[PDB]
């Protein structure tokens, strides 16, 4: 299935994806289509941090959902 | 003089940086800022109060694209690197365009060290959240730096600053310690040179020295 991954800065990322994936998949997913190292990632759905280990399904992210990125860099 | 010239010579710096910036309000607002301790107004982009607008992230990425050899992806690489004209306007706005190496690479240092400042919690980040941009220009000032290269400060002191700015694994990211860090050393390093200290004093702004 498809999601989204929205970034602060306007771009759209598209995943392929299954129910079953771990967040810490989709991070690497991120990786191969942008380079951004997966522990500086951030994933966040319906205002919630998504946790590595947790899996899509788990968190109720269904087909064309759409999380955001940010990354961890802090001030 | 340097008293007289403190306002000229962060907005001839910033009139550089931010040439790009057709509105103009970030241009602004980062000269502005200098005189306050701390600001409200962060440019994360992000709610966590705050004055936060959510179009500060791409308006800054555009802002700062063009002052790259190649354009930056979304994360900090230590392979961005700026264009060489444009480490020598930053140098000219200050008068250093044919000063020594040495100076010219402390210079860079500086300018870097004020990028974190201007990314970390007090002023346009928060304890948690940076903007990438900003710290992405420091860090590439830094690999000028390390090719310069300058006394009492070491290659691999410059990989951990770089490593601390883009968000290595392992590194602690908080730019208000890094600048602290890179601020101690600017000062050991001007302690017994007047003119690398003549440098440091046209180059950070008073309320953050």
């Amino acid at each position: 299935m498809q999601i989204f991954v929205k970034t602060l800065t306007g771009k759209t990322i598209t995943l392929e994806v299954e129910p079953s994936d771990t967040i810490e998949n989709v991070k690497a997913k991120i990786q191969d289509k942008e380079g951004i190292p997966p522990d500086q990632q951030r994933l966040i759905f319906a205002g919630k941090q998504l946790e590595d280990g947790r899996t899509l399904s788990d968190y109720n992210i269904q087909k064309e959902s759409t999380l955001h990125l940010v990354l961890r860099l802090r001030g | 003089e340097v008293l007289f010239q403190g306002p000229q010579n962060i907005s001839n710096l910033l009139d550089q940086i931010f040439q790009h910036d057709e509105q103009g309000a970030y241009r602004t607002l980062f000269k502005e800022v200098v005189r306050k301790k701390d600001t409200n107004r962060k440019l994360t982009g992000i709610k966590e109060p705050y004055s936060i607008d959510e179009t500060d992230p791409e308006k800054l990425k555009k802002i700062f694209l063009r002052l790259y050899i190649s354009p930056p992806k979304l994360y900090i690489s230590r392979n961005d690197r700026i264009s060489k004209e444009h480490i020598k306007q930053i140098l000219e706005a200050y008068g250093l365009q044919e000063a020594a190496p040495e100076e010219q690479s402390y210079a860079l240092l500086a300018i870097s060290a004020l990028f974190c400042k201007y990314s970390s919690s007090g002023i346009f980040g928060t304890e948690e959240n940076s903007p990438p941009e900003l710290r992405r220009y420091a860090c590439s000032l830094l690999s000028e730096v390390g090719d310069m290269r300058l006394e009492g400060v070491s290659q691999n002191e410059i990989v951990d600053y770089q490593n601390r700015l883009r968000g290595a694994k392992n590194a602690f990211t908080c730019t208000a310690v890094l600048f602290s860090t890179i601020q101690k050393k600017l000062q050991l390093l001007h302690k017994d040179q007047k003119n690398l200290k003549k440098i440091y004093d046209q180059i950070i702004p008073l309320v953050w020295q």
